[PDB]
RNA sequence: GAAUGUUACCGCAAUAGUAAUUGAACUUAGUACGAGAGGAACAGUUCAUUCGGAUAAUUGGUUUUUGCGGCUGUCUGAUCAGGCAUUGCCGCGAAGCUACCAUCCGCUGGAUUAUGGCUGAACGCCUCUAAGUCAGAAUCCAUGCUAGAACGCGGUGAUUUC
RNA sequence: UGUACAACGGGGUAUUGUAAGCAGUAGAGUAGCCUUGUUGUUACGAUCUGCUGAGAUUAAGCCUUUGUUGUCUGAUUUGU
RNA sequence: GAAACUGCGAAUGGCUCAUUAAAUCAGUUAUCGUUUAUUUGAUAGUUCCUUUACUACAUGGUAUAACUGUGGUAAUUCUAGA
RNA sequence: AUUCAUAAUAACUUUUCGAAUCGCAUGGCCUUGUGCUGGCGAUGGUUCAUUCAAAUUUCUGCCCUAUCAACUUUCGAUGGUA
C-alpha cells in the first residue's frame, strides 16, 4: 500500500510506496491510535515509531 | 538515521498570532510591553516595491 | 511442541486432551497424513513409497501448517491446553 | 486462523468447530456446539443459563479485572519557524522583554506628537 | 448453472430437491418458486435432481402476479437453510430457502434483492452481487 | 475343517476377478475461417457429474450411558431418597454406529482395430501390401488392486526320556 | 514372581447445569401478640440469594497411575 | 477585495386540484385557552458567591475554517492524515 | 366577569439575563497623565406592549343516494376525577 507519514516537529510529510506484504502485515490488526515500530516494516525506520492516524482504503 | 523529506528539511509556521495576549504568550514578554511592536511581519514585493503587512491586533 | 507450529508456537505435544480416544498418547514419532486411511485405530498399519512418480500440481504442492487441533475427542473439546482451559475457567474448588 | 466468540455462552470457537447461523435480518451468530445452537433455537435468555459467560458477568462470579487505562502526561514543549519570523529572531525577542524601556521612550514620543496634532488642528481651523 | 456462469462453484450440499418451494427474494411480482429441475444436474434412477446455493434452476410461480403464473422461468438460489461446509470449515446456514427469477444469461427479472445472499452465488452471479444488499 | 513327521514365523504366485466415468468454466480467442453475420480446436488451469473403496478430526442423525437436569399421576406418614406408569414424558447428552447430510483416495506401460503412412514389386509406370515396415481407439494384455490352489511351492525357528 | 496382570482407589478428559444442608434485613402477601415498631416479633409462604461452574456420572470398546488389596504349574494331545 | 467562518434568508413566491361531504370553506364569534423571529415604543446602578485575593476590567480562555502541504477513489457539491 | 394587572413573604434552579462588540467624529477640563470627561450612530439583550402572524374555537349554512335504519362503545365511543 501506501504510507504517508507526517513528522509534526518539522511539519514535514511525504508518501512511501510500500510493497513486499510481510513487513505491512505488522499494520494489520492495529486500530487508529496504537503505535507500532518501525524496524517490523523497515530497517530503513528503524528505531523509529509511528502512531496510525488514519487512512482509506480502496474505492 | 535521518529521512529525506521528513527529518531532514523543515517547513515554517504560515501565521503568527494575531491576538494580543496570543502575542504576549507567544513571547512571554510582561504585563504591559506594547505588543504592537513584537508583531511578525511578512515581508512581501509586488514590483521592486516591498510592504510588510503585519496582522491587525485583536482585543 | 511437536503439535506447535511456526504461527502457533506454544509448547504442546500431538497428542489431544485427556489422550486419544481407545488409543493413549504419543511419546514417540509420528507421520501426520492428510484425510483418512484404512484401518481403525491401534490396528498395525504398513506405510509405502510411491509406486510412479506423480507431479499433477498437487503432489508437487509443499505444505506448512498453521495450527493443529489438541482438543479432546472425547466430547465436544473446547481447550487446546489445561494452560488455556484454566486461564478461561479461573479458579476453581479444586484448585486452593 | 481467528478464534471465534459463541454468540449464546461466549465460548471460543477454533476452525471448523460448531455452526455458523444467518438470521433473515442478515444478523450472524455463531455456536461452539450443538447444546448452545439449541438452546438459541429453543429462545433460551443466555442471561439465565447458569454455565455462560453472560450469566457470570451478570451474577459477578469469578469477577476478574482487565482494567488497563492509558493516559499520556504529554506537553510537546516544542518551537518552530513562522514564515515572518525566524527562530532566531524568535529567541532574540523573547530575551530581550525584560526591562523594556522601549515603550517609555516611544509613549513620551507619541505624546508629544498628539499634542502637536491637537495644535496642528487649532492652527487649520484659524 | 451453465451458460451464464462467471466461473465455477465447489460442491455444495443440496437442500433442494424438485418440488421445493423456496421464498421469492427479489421484487419481480413473485411470492414464490415452485423448483422443476436443475441447470447441470446429472443423471441417476430414483434420485431427485436437487439444488443448492448458486445453481441455476427452472421454476413456476406458484403465487403471486398473474401474468408471472402458469409458465417456466429460470431463478438462481440465493438462500439455502440446509447446512453445508466450506473450505475454511464452517459449516452455515441461513433461516429459509431464496431465489430469484433470472433470464438464461443470468440477468435478474427484478432489481432488488430483499434479506441477505450467499457468498457463492454472488461470485458466480454478478448481476445477483450488483443488486443484492449485503453479502454473507 | 481331517489328512501331507509335529509346531511356529516369514514368503512366492498358478488360476480367477478387476474400474473408473462424463461435463462445465477460465485461457487459447472474439483468434483461425469468413464479404459479413457469425465463430472453433490442441496444449494449460480450476472445478463439477455418475460410479467405487475406505474413514469418523469436524458437522448432522441416532440414545437403555436410562449420564445429568426438568415435569405429571400415584405409592413409600413428612423431609431426604426412591418404586410403578410394558424405555412415563421433555431438554441436553459422551461413546459407538453412521450420511454426497460428512471427509479423504481412485496408477502408467506395451500390443493392436479402424484409419492414415514408408519402402516396394506384381504390372519397366503406379501403388499402405504381396515380402518387409511406421504411427495409431474409451479396445486387448500387462503394471497396479482383491483372493490365494483348503491334494501348488519356497525360506527359516524350535523340536519332548523317567 | 514382573517397565506382569487384575479389582478398587486417585488424577486427567468428557456430560449435565449449580447437589443435600445451613443461613438471609430477599420474597406477592395474609393472620396473632404486645413493651403498637420506625429490621417489632411470631407463624405460613411458590420462589430468590450465598456457600456452589457446585453435586452427580465418567468405560462398560476413554487416557493415566511410585497408592491399597490380591493372582500366577489345571486338563488333553502331538515324533521324521 | 476572492475564499472561508459568522449572521440572516432559503417556511415567501410559483405550481396543481389528487385527497377531502360538518371535513374544507363562507359570513359571524372566542382566547378570562396559548406560541410569536422581525418592526415599533418602553424597560435590568443590586453579578467580585465563605461574595478580604477567588478575581485582569486601560479588557481573561480554547479551538477551528479559509490557507500551506501530503493523499485516496472510475465516479458525487466525497473527503482523510499533518 | 377572574385565583386579573401588580405587589409582598419563605425558599427553590441542575441557574437565565443584566454589552469583554463595531464605524465615524474627535471636542472640552486641568493636579500635562496617553489623566478625567465627552457626541452621532451600528449590532446585541431581559421583560411588557405593539405589529406581522399562528394555533385552537362559537353559531348557521353543502350535491346525489333507504336496491344504506340503526350507528358508536373489545382496541375511546359519551361523561367524571387525577
Ligand atoms: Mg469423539
Ligand atoms: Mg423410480
Ligand atoms: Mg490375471
Ligand atoms: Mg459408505
Ligand atoms: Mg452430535
Ligand atoms: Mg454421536
Ligand atoms: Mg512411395
Ligand atoms: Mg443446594
Ligand atoms: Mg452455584
Ligand atoms: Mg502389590
Ligand atoms: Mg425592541
Amino acid at each position: 500500500m501506501k504510507l504517508n507519514i507526517s513528522y509534526p516537529v518539522n511539519g514535514s510529510q511525504k508518501t512511501f510506496e510500500i510493497d513486499d506484504e510481510h513487513r505491512i502485515r505488522v499494520f494489520f490488526d492495529k486500530r487508529i491510535g496504537q503505535e507500532v515500530d518501525g524496524e517490523a516494516v523497515g530497517d530503513e525506520f528503524k528505531g523509529y515509531v509511528f502512531k496510525i492516524s488514519g487512512g482509506n482504503d480502496k474505492q | 538515521q535521518e529521512l529525506e523529506g521528513l527529518t531532514d528539511t523543515t517547513v515554517p509556521k504560515r501565521l503568527g498570532p494575531k491576538r494580543a495576549n496570543n502575542i504576549r504568550k507567544f513571547f512571554g514578554l510582561s504585563k504591559e510591553d506594547d505588543v504592537r511592536d513584537f508583531v511578525i511581519r511578512r515581508e512581501v514585493t509586488k514590483g521592486e516595491k516591498t510592504y510588510t503587512k503585519a496582522p491587525k491586533i485583536q482585543r | 511442541a511437536n503439535g506447535a507450529t511456526s504461527f502457533d508456537r506454544t509448547k504442546k505435544t500431538i497428542t489431544p486432551m485427556g489422550g486419544f480416544v481407545h488409543y493413549g498418547e504419543i511419546k514417540n514419532d509420528f507421520i501426520m497424513v492428510k484425510g483418512c486411511i484404512p484401518g481403525n485405530r491401534k490396528r498395525i498399519v504398513t506405510l509405502r513409497k510411491s509406486l510412479y512418480t506423480n507431479t499433477s500440481r498437487k503432489a508437487l504442492e509443499e505444505v506448512s501448517l498453521k495450527w493443529i487441533d489438541t482438543a479432546s475427542k472425547f466430547g465436544k473439546g473446547r481447550f487446546q491446553t489445561p494452560a488455556e482451559k484454566h486461564a478461561f475457567m479461573g479458579t476453581l474448588k479444586k484448585d486452593l | 486462523m481467528k478464534v471465534e466468540i459463541d454468540s449464546f455462552s461466549g465460548a471460543k470457537i477454533y476452525p471448523g468447530r460448531g455452526t455458523l447461523f444467518v438470521r433473515g435480518d442478515s444478523k450472524i451468530f455463531r455456536f461452539q456446539n450443538s447444546k448452545s445452537a439449541s438452546l438459541f433455537k429453543q429462545r433460551k435468555n443466555p442471561r439465565r443459563i447458569a454455565w455462560t459467560v453472560l450469566f457470570r458477568k451478570h451474577h459477578k462470579k469469578g469477577i476478574t479485572e482487565e482494567v488497563a487505562k492509558k493516559r499520556s502526561r504529554k506537553t510537546v514543549k516544542a518551537q518552530r519557524p513562522i514564515t515572518g519570523a525566524s527562530l532566531d529572531l524568535i529567541k532574540e525577542r523573547r530575551s530581550l522583554k525584560p526591562e523594556v524601556r522601549k515603550a517609555n521612550r516611544e509613549e513620551k514620543l507619541k505624546a508629544n506628537k498628539e499634542k502637536k496634532k491637537a495644535e496642528k488642528a487649532a492652527r487649520k481651523a484659524e | 448453472s451453465g451458460n451464464g456462469a462467471q466461473g465455477t462453484k465447489f460442491r455444495i450440499s443440496l437442500g433442494l430437491p424438485v418440488g421445493a418451494i423456496m421464498n421469492c427474494a427479489d421484487n419481480s411480482g413473485a411470492r414464490n418458486l415452485y423448483i422443476i429441475a436443475v441447470k447441470g444436474s446429472g443423471s441417476r434412477l430414483n434420485r431427485l435432481p436437487a439444488a443448492s446455493l448458486g445453481d441455476m434452476v427452472m421454476a413456476t410461480v406458484k403465487k403471486g402476479k398473474p401474468e408471472l403464473r402458469k409458465k417456466v422461468m429460470p431463478a438462481i438460489v440465493v438462500r439455502q437453510a440446509k447446512s453445508w461446509r466450506r473450505r475454511d470449515g464452517v459449516f452455515l446456514y441461513f433461516e429459509d430457502n431464496a431465489g430469484v427469477i433470472a433470464n438464461p444469461k443470468g440477468e435478474m427479472k427484478g432489481s432488488a434483492i430483499t434479506g441477505p445472499v450467499g457468498k457463492e452465488c454472488a461470485d458466480l452471479w454478478p448481476r445477483v452481487a450488483s443488486n443484492s444488499g449485503v453479502v454473507v
